[PDB]
DNA sequence: TTGACTCAACATCCAAACACTGCGAGATA
């Protein structure tokens, strides 16, 4: 609430490649309902 | 006017002037007539709050630690 | 800038029939 209004300033210093079976379906779908909306 | 200058605390005028001739340098809040000090130890302080440009309420907000022995 | 290799780790397809109840363990008033 106050931080998120007043806004904390401060000076921080600091010196394979295939997915799943699960996401490849994940994708299928979501090419679809994807494609559809388009 | 730089490291000491007119702030507020309690709602009371004020002379913010920040202390940093000991080991921990620190903010002394001295009130405007004198009322009322408040000194901030800049040591204890974690991050600056500043009222951003958008916080047409220009208000600054001096964020502070937790020591192992203040812990509630 | 092209595609045909190979590698390896999965994924995916595809085959295609035995019954079901008896019988000894311990325990039992």
């Amino acid at each position: 609430y106050d931080s998120e209004e007043f806004e904390d300033v401060t000076d921080g210093n600091e010196v394979r490649n295939v997915c799943s079976n699960e996401e490849r379906k994940r994708r299928k779908y979501f090419h679809m309902l994807y494609l559809v909306c388009l | 006017p730089s490291h000491s200058g007119a702030a507020i605390f309690e709602k009371v005028s004020g002379i913010i002037a920040i202390n940093e001739d000991v080991s921990p340098a620190e903010l002394t809040w001295r009130s405007t007539d004198g009322d009322k000090v408040h000194t901030v130890v800049l040591s204890t302080i974690d991050k600056l709050q500043a009222t951003p440009a958008s916080s047409e309420k220009m208000m600054l907000r001096l964020i502070g630690k937790v020591d192992e022995s203040k812990k509630r």
